[PDB]
């Protein structure tokens, strides 16, 4: 539908990061999150009869593990860095992988709000 | 007296397990036995070990394994010929015969994870160290990195020990570097002057959009056809779509190291549906070269420079497709793999290798002899067609033309071939003679082989021999020894053989036996055969997606891969996007260069017989020395003629 | 990327021996994207045009494209702070289009542009961020600084030879641009 | 329906080994192994329960090849096939025998003839070479000058020629053209003739199976 896709965004438009962490951080932060737990659930949604009715409880609990893991990312990015130098790009892609693994994990478990 | 024997490869490695079979005949009882190895010239007692016994059990039947140490001896002089001396005492017999020694210890492979850097970009190459038996070892390695004017740049010294044969190295190219091909060279630290090497390309490149391939009707252009040389221009996506735009195709003919160019073949054909053609007519390329004669033509080659462009006007890619020949002919016919040397009054087998005027193998062409044509067979799948001819019990040398029958065409576009054979030659002209007649097909690991061994020989001496003894070659060592037995009266034996994964990728074979003949003189008569098998890996690895929906997977999204190979091993991986392959494809690695590489690291060069025992010993890569006195011949040098 | 990707494989068995796998293609590819086509590197101070491509592999669905040019403040082109460069463009199912722009590089490095693409009556965007190398003008030229034969026995007497290298005055040299300098030692082979 | 409970994993058939064998030549065995329903095994290894060194795999056609060197000696011959995979034990692997009765000539002259062929998954085209092994004394051997070979398939006499061969060779080679026509299987024939014994005419024949890609 439409209205369901307005309601996505608008819950997805509610994401805050810090600014004060590295610019390339935040991008593949945001990169992630944007290909790995918006579009599929925009492409789920958007194939919804218009009176089909849509939950959101769990969509904001979405939000908040969603800021504990990204949370979580930025510090094994900032200090738990051992491999390499702190800050550095190096272990910032090597903890991509884990990263992008459990979103995806959390998408394939939370399929089932998309419908009560 | 019995006569003790002796088979030794007629190269040495350093630093390798090399076996030399202990072999005794009409021996009587147990017949202890050590090997000594000393340096030529001088005593300087390199190696003494290994000592066995020999069993009448067993039928006489020993092999020693040791590896000959690497010294600084060695390691002094590598600009002239090196050889050592192996002695055996079969107790208060003594035998010794001196071997050339080489420097090779083992191949270097390396990988580069793509064949074009940009500067100021890295480089990724991985150095692979494997032993003349192609298994890790531990070594090391000397790097270094070539600059095309030939100056040193970058050099390393490395060890693989505890790596499992593997070496990931990393290098950054300067942002400011002359380009052309750079070079990659590594080297063993024993044996410097045996140089390894890779070719990149630093460019300033950027990484197009499309793959454009020219692929000509026929990998050829026949002199006298009148339509002319047909190519046609397949553009197509890299991810895998179809193309429209237009196309630029120029003809030029390159003879030798120079390049002519035609003005008058250019044409604008616009490529459809990532389709395309473009004629050449006949009477442009003979008007373009100066002489009008046809018959100068033949040994030159054309090549295609097909430029693409895209109806936007994006991105132009330069693709170009050199050395179709211009050959009346449309079959060749070589002799690299039939034997030089037949057997008088036995069946003779003749391996022609058909194959494309490019240099590809040719598939399904008939064949015949130009003699009693009524024999034909085809090309099979590798480009060897079977032949069998009947040779007449006459000293004298016979000729043999092969001619392909193809049909549609005419007496003069068949490909012909002469060549010589010389009869075997035997001892004191006792007409004793061994053949070894076998299957040559795609032979594959695990399939059974049949070989016939045909005994040749007068009722009075076919009670004498009650045995055979066969070796088994495989890159440049021994794999298998074993005795065959032969009731008298029985003139065919057949030995059941199992080619294993070890066999690959061409073992060869020899037989001989031994008795006492003409008026009380020592003798032996010999065989060799040479067999193609299957080239593959001895494992087997196979890269496939686990996840089977989910087609065309989008940027950014995981999907699953598996591995599947023999465990244990090491893996190692690379991901390379196609549009480098694209703007280079040249200077790769894969199964079939390293099948080339070992096999050009062979010791013989012979594909079977010779012209006498010794001759068969010395070309199929062994050294034969009777405690009697019997021996074969002298090798002196590394690369033979 | 939006391509295909080959992957070869290379194995190392202790028992077995060596292998290498036949390649592996995947092709990643998508329904909407974007490839921006570049020169590999630019000069400063001369406009040179660049080529966004807005590809539609769909079916005869039809696509109204947005196409806008973020602007960078280290290059001149029609986008600042508060305007924008927008274009509206409409793509023919299973067709392309070539949006260009004028850009001007101000400060040399290593540079970046984007471009970024938002489809009307669906949700759905692709943006690419590449990196465009800038370089002044200039071309490449190599004098020789000095060349010499080493010889303490035959230069210098004593045994020891001390020889002087005066620097390059380099006047032509571009200002703010690194010079390296290869030092190359060869000695002289004398034999029989 | 159909799936059988049996206690070996694997059957052995010997419907197409040869039943009779020349003493002194190597006897061929056609070892037809297949799957307890009835398709036809692949890549087993069988042997010979003697001289366990010779053994061999299947090819895709569930048949493998084998080889024995026969003592040249007129008492019937026996042979017993046992598989021998891996990762079974001694009761699970099939076991089949079988008495094979040796060839009896005319006269008791041992005027033999051996014909032996390549056996495995032709394809029209393809060329095949067969192996002629007369014996005999040098006695009588100069008088044979040729052989006479027939092919037989779909029961006609499909080609019939004459194969040369001077005196001095023990064996000749004849190279044949496999065309489409030979579809399914066919039955090479060859015997030779001379005078025998004290003035008795005298013939000796052969024969082999061959198949062909269906
Ligand atoms: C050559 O040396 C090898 C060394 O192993 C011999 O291989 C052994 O052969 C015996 C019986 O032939 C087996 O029982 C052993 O298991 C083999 N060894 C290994 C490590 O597998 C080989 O037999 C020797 N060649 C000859 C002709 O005896
Ligand atoms: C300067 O560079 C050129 C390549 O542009 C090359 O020939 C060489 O390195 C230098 N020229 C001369 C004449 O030495
Ligand atoms: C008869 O035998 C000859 C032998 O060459 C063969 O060519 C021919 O096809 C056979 N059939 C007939 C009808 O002649």
């Amino acid at each position: 539908a439409n209205n369901h896709i307005r309601t996505v965004l608008k819950l997805f438009r509610t994401i805050d990061l810090d600014d004060s962490k590295k610019s390339f951080y935040l991008t593949a932060a945001k990169y992630g999150i944007q290909t790995q737990l918006r579009e599929p659930i925009i492409r789920i949604v958007g194939g919804y009869l218009p009176s089909t009715k849509l939950s959101e409880a769990c969509v904001k609990n979405m939000i908040s593990e969603v800021y504990e893991i990204e949370g979580d990312f930025y510090s094994k990015f900032s200090y738990a860095c051992e491999d390499h130098a702190p800050y550095s790009v190096e272990c910032l892609e090597d903890a991509r992988d884990d990263y992008l693994t459990q979103l995806v994990e959390l998408f394939k478990e939370t399929k089932k709000c998309l419908r009560e | 007296s019995p006569m003790y024997s002796i088979i030794t490869p007629n190269i040495l490695r350093l630093e390798s397990e090399e076996t030399m079979v202990l072999e005794a005949h009409d021996a009587q009882g147990d017949v202890p036995v050590t090997v000594t190895v000393h340096d030529f010239p001088g005593k300087k007692l390199v190696l003494s070990s290994e000592k066995t016994v020999l069993t009448p059990a067993t039928n006489h039947m020993g092999n020693v394994t040791f590896t000959i140490p690497a010294n600084r001896e060695f390691k002094s002089e590598k600009g002239r010929n090196k050889f050592v001396t192996v002695q055996a005492t079969f107790g208060t017999q003594v035998v010794e015969k001196v071997v050339l020694v080489s420097l090779q210890s083992g191949y270097l492979f390396i990988q580069t994870d793509k064949t074009i850097y940009t500067p100021g970009s890295t480089v990724l190459y991985r150095i692979f160290t494997v032993n003349h038996k192609l298994l890790p070892v531990g070594r090391t390695v000397m790097v270094n990195i070539e600059n095309p004017e030939g100056i040193p740049v970058k050099q390393d010294s490395l060890s693989s020990q505890n790596q499992l044969g593997v070496l990931p190295l990393s290098w950054d190219i300067p942002e400011l570097v002359n380009m052309g091909q750079w070079k990659i060279r590594a080297y063993y630290e024993n044996s410097p002057q045996q140089v390894f090497s890779t070719e990149f390309e630093v460019k300033e490149y950027v990484l197009p959009s499309f793959e454009v391939i020219v692929e000509p009707t026929e990998k050829f252009y026949y002199i006298y056809n009148e339509k002319g040389l047909e190519v046609t221009i397949t553009a197509r996506f890299l991810y895998g779509k179809k193309v429209e735009g237009t196309a630029f195709v120029i003809f030029g003919i390159q003879d030798g190291e120079q390049r002519i160019s035609l003005p008058e073949s250019l044409k604008r054909i616009p490529i459809e549906d990532g389709s395309g053609e473009v004629v050449l007519s006949r009477k442009v390329l003979l008007d373009g070269v100066q002489n009008p004669r046809a018959e100068d033509l033949v040994g030159k080659s054309l090549y295609v420079s097909a430029t693409v462009i895209l109806h936007s006007g994006s991105d132009m890619v330069q693709a170009e497709r050199s050395g179709i020949p211009i050959v009346t002919s449309p079959y060749q016919i070589h002799f690299t793999k039939t034997p030089k040397y037949f057997k008088p009054g036995m069946p003779f087998d003749l391996m022609v290798f058909v194959t494309n005027p490019d240099g590809s193998p040719a598939y399904r062409v008939p064949v015949a002899v130009q003699g009693e044509d009524t024999v034909q067979s085809l090309t099979q799948g590798d480009g060897v067609a079977k032949l069998s001819i009947n040779t007449h019990p006459s000293q004298k040398p016979l000729s043999i033309t092969v001619r392909t029958k193809k049909q549609e065409l005419s007496e003069a576009e068949q490909a012909t071939r002469t060549m010589q054979a010389l009869p075997y030659s035997t001892v004191g002209n006792s007409n004793n003679y061994l053949h070894l007649s076998v299957l040559r097909t795609e032979l594959r690991p695990g399939e059974t082989l049949n070989v016939n061994f045909l005994l040749r020989m007068d009722r009075a001496h076919e009670a004498k021999i009650r045995y055979y003894t066969y070796l088994i070659m495989n890159k440049g060592r021994l794999l298998k020894a074993g005795r065959q037995v032969r009731e008298p009266g029985q003139d065919l034996v057949v030995l059941p053989l199992s080619i294993t994964t070890d066999f690959i990728p061409s073992f060869r074979l020899v037989a001989y036996y031994t008795l006492i003949g003409a008026s009380g003189q020592r003798e032996v008569v010999a065989d060799s055969v040479w067999v193609d098998v299957k080239d593959s890996c001895v494992g087997s690895l196979v890269v496939k997606s686990g996840q089977s929906e989910d087609r065309q997977p989008v940027p950014g999204q995981q999907m699953t891969l598996k591995i599947e190979g023999d465990h244990g091993a090491r893996v190692v991986l690379v991901a390379v996007d196609k549009g480098v392959f694209v703007l280079n494809k040249k200077n790769k690695l894969t199964q079939s260069k390293i099948w080339d590489v070992v096999e050009k690291a062979d010791i013989g060069c012979t594909p079977g017989s010779g012209k006498d025992y010794a001759g068969v010993f010395s070309d199929a890569g062994l050294t034969f020395t009777s405690s009697s006195g019997q021996q074969t011949a002298q090798r002196a040098e590394l690369q033979c003629p | 990327s939006i391509t295909t990707w080959e992957i070869l494989a290379v194995s190392m068995s202790d028992k077995k021996g060596i292998c290498v796998a036949d390649p592996f293609e995947v092709t990643v590819m998508q329904d909407f994207f974007i490839d921006l086509r570049l020169p590999y590197s630019v000069v400063r101070n001369e406009q040179v045009e660049i080529r966004a491509v807005l590809y539609n592999y769909r079916q005869n669905q039809e696509l109204k494209v947005r196409v806008e040019l973020l602007h960078n403040p280290a290059f001149c082109s029609l986008a600042t702070t508060k305007r924008r460069h927008q274009q509206t463009v409409t793509i023919p199912p299973k067709s392309s289009l070539s949006v260009p722009y004028v850009i001007v590089p101000l400060k040399t490095g290593l540079q970046e542009v984007e471009v970024k693409a938002a489809v009307y009556h669906h949700f759905i965007s692709d943006g690419v961020r590449k990196s465009l190398k800038v370089v002044p003008e200039g071309i490449r030229m190599n004098k020789t600084v000095a060349v010499r034969t080493l010889d303490p026995e035959r230069l210098g007497r004593e045994g020891v030879q001390k020889e002087d290298i005066p620097p390059a005055d380099l006047s032509d040299q571009v200002p703010d641009t690194e010079s390296e300098t290869r030092i190359l030692l060869q000695g002289t082979p004398v034999a029989q």
